[PDB]
């Protein structure tokens, strides 16, 4: 089904990538999300949004340009910034340098992302 | 024949070379279907086994990590050191007849030893409180 | 016969790879991680980077002449712990030779005198015959 | 060579052939071979 | 438990455990036997032991393709002061065996060559220089030695 | 003639690796290795 | 004798950072018998299982694992008979070759004929696996293209 | 068919030679190598072993500090002295079932001589102390 | 990374000098400078400074011609005369007179430093 995994030689390998891709947004469906766990219970997902390691890279919000050269970021928003930074690791799963280039970018685009929420955060506030 | 067999041996000792080395392949070829969502693993494979995985650094072979596929002298006579050390424990009561059938089911030099080892440590404990419980009932009367 | 030619190609590309040195937070211990070219080197932490070209094990398989599938670097790489350019393909052997050469096999000692005895028994049987 | 059956004419004889015949050039019986095999193969099991 | 040990002993643990591991996993006994059989050959029996990829590894060197010089009527290999060793490699054993130190010149020299067997000529010189030191002798400050 | 392994991940793309396979049907010689018409003599 | 054990090279010989790693594989399976038991009921027959897990080491763990998949694998696939088909290989062309793949998600081993396999810039290497390039190339039942690469 | 051994005796002596040379040769790289950063060295070897290389002097030869690579006849005895000395411990309950199997995968002779000798020492304590433990017990009873 | 390392032959080799070679100075850092261990727990260096042994060799300041002629220093200033030092042991780091000769350099070239730093220290309190 495509969406973070290589479905390669008779078995399902994966980098840790959950693409969220079926369904739609939030008020598209009838279960108002893609469900995926009882942890918060409703851990509601929607079709653009990119998950790696219980972290969900939000769609609908976009990368600021001062978040973009800073980071090193590429894509416009921030699930689609996850989607280039798993490209290399995508068709490579079981490569440990993968493994560890992923883990950092994981966390240079989480940290981007953390960041310009507190931005947000505080711009409707003031 | 014995010598006879000497001129031949030279084919066969290249031979137990290919088929060590082509069982190292094929374990880390393994090691790789592990991580593939594929659950004959889970019938073959402990629960331990199946946990080795999700610790960092089973991407390597396991030659980096100690092991080796070994078929020569050394690893022969282990197995019948550890045989013979079994039924010299069966016998004097050191290890049970449980357990005992578990090191006649095991492929593994270190599966049991640390059988042996069990139940030894086991039932020496074992001793030791009835050592002591024969003691305490004797000094009770005694008080 | 109704079969497919299937032809499978093995090969090593050239990786180019990142290898970072890194100072741990806790104590003052250099340390050395490798890492994949698009790798963000973060100095502002002292993380001072340099570039290798390393071998990374590929696969394709072609079925008849227009089936193209599985061209894609091997999902098994035969790694080590240490070297990230030491890998090789599932292919195990080896060549039963004497120093460097052309392997002298146990037939090809043996054909000369396999060749000599059906020149000598063709002789009997005309002599046989007649 | 000769112990990968190899006849190298110009070690035995000052020559006077290049091409793979008999009529010119000699067959190689490799009977040195089972020699050396038996002392590698002791030498194995040691 | 490390308390009834000696030095010693804790040195020939690390040397066997070194030795152990490497035996076995190299099968280092049928290194050996090619090289007998070179030694009933051409009189000749030679090991070379390097690092490659921060490993220990062992090879038994091609008795054509090793040039000895300055042995002196010696006996043993150990006792040159200049070895040339002359081998053609695999492109992939070149990039497994010097890849931190090649340069990406040296990277395009590589996959630019020709290809017209297509490996590569690997020459390694092995020589004794001579350095210059210098042999202090001072005194102990709390003995007069 | 093989193309260029020297390259990105980005720039190996689907014809490259096709080109790769191509080149492999256009096709032995070995240094350690008889002819096949040798050992299938020898079968 | 066909007796290809696993074996740890240096059994006496534990590490910290093997400790360590033990130690990880421990604390996860007390998380997943924390949630897979229900209220006491057999937290304690998971309990009896676990404890004699501490006696191991993480090189006993590794070596039971390499083991099991390997004693499995040997009686499924009959591989001393995939062996003593190459061994013939040996004693004819002096070449004994063995491919291990993953097919189905199985880890399988095949012997290659030596008529049916390029090797290219090996250099005098002697070994099959010290090569930059190998074409393998045969003839397949449709059905086998098809349980190898339906995905 | 022994004096035809010793045709070729000379042969292997000159070959086993090499083999200790090449022996020590490579261990002495193997020192080299631990101070390289490679973590394979903490998965082959203990933690006594990690840390010979902190001290000074490891850049010199194992023969300069006692130690030599050594297959002969006197090494093969002094093995076999060790093994039927630990079942004769064994038996008569001085060895336990537990260091017995350390024994049988030691690969050092300094290693399973430490073991035997803290066993022994280990067991003679815990029985000195249970002959003075019964011998305070009968006189605390008298008094 | 080519700071006080042999990186030949597969692994890396080091004399014990560690070139602190990345960064900035301690003004040019958000972190203040190059953090070397939680001991005083900020421990700060910059791009200039050299280190070996748990002893800073300071590149700010420089080295005084009665203190270049005594202990015959070579460099311009502190960090610069650590690094012609430890030139010889850095591309043999494994021998065994190359560990004395650097063991005895390094220790000229701190008390060398030490001496400069009690100068300047009396000097303007004076």
């Amino acid at each position: 089904a495509f969406g973070g995994w290589l479905n390669t030689q008779g078995g399902d390998f994966t980098n840790g990538v959950t693409f969220i891709n079926e369904g739609g947004s939030h008020e598209e469906n009838p279960y108002q999300g893609i469900q995926i766990g009882v942890d918060g219970a409703p851990n509601l997902v929607e079709q653009g949004e990119v998950v790696y390691d219980d972290y969900v890279f939000s769609d609908r919000m976009e990368i600021p340009d001062d978040i973009r050269k800073e980071y090193k970021l590429r894509g416009k928003t921030f699930a689609k910034a996850a989607k280039s930074a798993q490209r290399e690791s995508e068709e490579r799963p079981n490569d440990p340098l993968s493994t560890k280039g992923l883990q950092a970018a994981m966390e240079r685009i989480a940290t981007a992302q953390e960041e310009a929420r507190q931005r947000k955060e505080a711009h409707r506030e003031g | 024949t014995l010598q006879s067999s000497h001129i031949t041996e030279w084919l066969f000792t290249i031979h137990d070379d290919v088929k060590k080395r082509a069982l190292e392949c094929f374990l880390e070829t393994a090691k790789v279907a592990l991580k593939g969502r594929n659950k004959k693993f889970q019938y073959i494979l402990s629960d331990t086994s199946t946990r080795v995985m999700e610790i960092d650094g089973d991407e390597f072979a396991e030659a980096d990590y100690g092991l080796v596929v070994d078929n020569s002298n050394g690893t022969q006579e282990l197995q019948q050191k550890l045989d013979t050390l079994a039924q010299a424990a069966l016998q004097t009561q050191t290890l049970s007849f449980s357990t005992i059938t578990k090191l006649y089911t095991s492929s593994s030099l270190a599966e049991k030893q640390r059988l042996i080892e069990k139940d030894e440590k086991q039932i020496r404990e074992r001793q030791a409180q009835a050592q002591k419980e024969q003691l305490e009932a004797q000094q009770q009367i005694a008080a | 016969a109704g079969n497919l030619r299937v032809l499978r190609l093995y090969w090593k590309s050239k990786r180019k790879i990142l290898k970072v040195k890194s100072y741990d937070p806790e104590t003052g211990e250099e340390e050395w991680n490798f890492y994949p070219e698009n790798y963000v080197v973060n100095k502002e932490a002292g993380e001072e980077v340099q570039s290798f070209w390393v071998n990374e094990a590929w696969e394709g398989t072609m079925i008849g002449n227009e089936i193209f599938v599985n061209m894609r670097p091997r999902l098994i790489q035969y790694n080590r712990l240490n070297n990230p350019s030491r890998c090789h393909f599932g292919i195990v052997g080896s060549i039963y030779n004497l120093n460097d050469s052309r392997p002298f096999s146990l037939v090809d000692m043996m054909k000369p005198y396999n060749y000599l005895y059906d020149a000598i028994h063709d002789r009997l049987n005309k002599a046989i015959a007649s | 060579d000769l112990l990968n059956g190899r006849l190298h004419m110009s070690d035995l004889e000052l020559v006077l052939i290049k091409a793979a015949y008999i009529p010119d050039r000699l067959q190689h019986y490799p009977i040195m071979n089972s020699k050396l095999n038996v002392l590698r193969g002791e030498e194995s099991k040691r | 438990d490390y308390y009834t040990y000696e030095w010693q002993d804790i040195r020939e643990v690390r040397a066997n455990e070194l030795l152990n591991h490497y035996i076995k996993e190299y099968d280092i006994p049928l290194i050996f036997n090619n090289g007998f059989m070179d030694a009933m050959t051409c009189g000749e029996e030679i090991y070379q032991c390097d690092i490659v990829g921060g490993e220990p590894v062992i090879e038994r060197v091609n008795p054509l393709k090793i040039r000895i010089f300055k042995s002196g009527y010696s006996n043993k290999v150990e006792d040159a002061d200049m070895i040339i060793l002359e081998d053609y490699w695999s492109p992939g054993r070149v990039i497994d065996t010097y890849y931190d130190v090649l340069s990406p010149k040296d990277i395009k020299y590589i996959e630019t060559m020709p290809d017209y067997a297509g490996n590569l000529r690997v020459l390694r010189l092995y020589w004794k220089s001579k350095r210059k030191i210098l042999k202090v002798k001072s005194y102990d400050p709390e003995t007069g030695e | 003639n093989f193309p260029r392994q020297m390259l990105p991940f980005s720039k190996k793309t689907k014809q490259w690796r096709k080109d790769c396979l191509l080149w492999a049907n256009q096709k032995n010689y070995s240094l350690v290795r008889k002819s096949v018409i040798h050992k299938k003599i020898n079968y | 004798v066909f007796d290809f054990k696993v074996v740890v090279t240096n059994p006496n010989a534990i590490s910290e950072i093997e400790d360590n790693k033990k130690n990880e594989l421990l604390q996860r399976l007390q998380e997943m018998i924390t949630d897979t038991s229900i209220s006491e009921d057999e937290y304690n027959i998971k309990l009896e299982k676990l404890n004699d897990y501490y006696t191991y080491e993480w090189q006993d763990i590794r070596e039971v694992r390499a083991n099991e998949l390997l004693n499995h694998y040997i009686k499924e696939y009959d591989i001393p008979l995939i062996f003593n088909n190459g061994f013939m290989d040996a004693m004819t062309c002096g070449e004994e070759i063995y491919q291990c793949d993953i097919v189905g998600g199985e880890p399988v081993i095949e012997r290659v004929n030596p008529l049916k396999i390029r090797i290219f810039k090996s250099g005098y290497s002697n070994k099959v696996e010290d090569a930059d390039m190998i074409i393998l190339e045969d003839y397949w039942s449709p059905g086998r293209v098809i349980d190898t690469y339906y995905d």
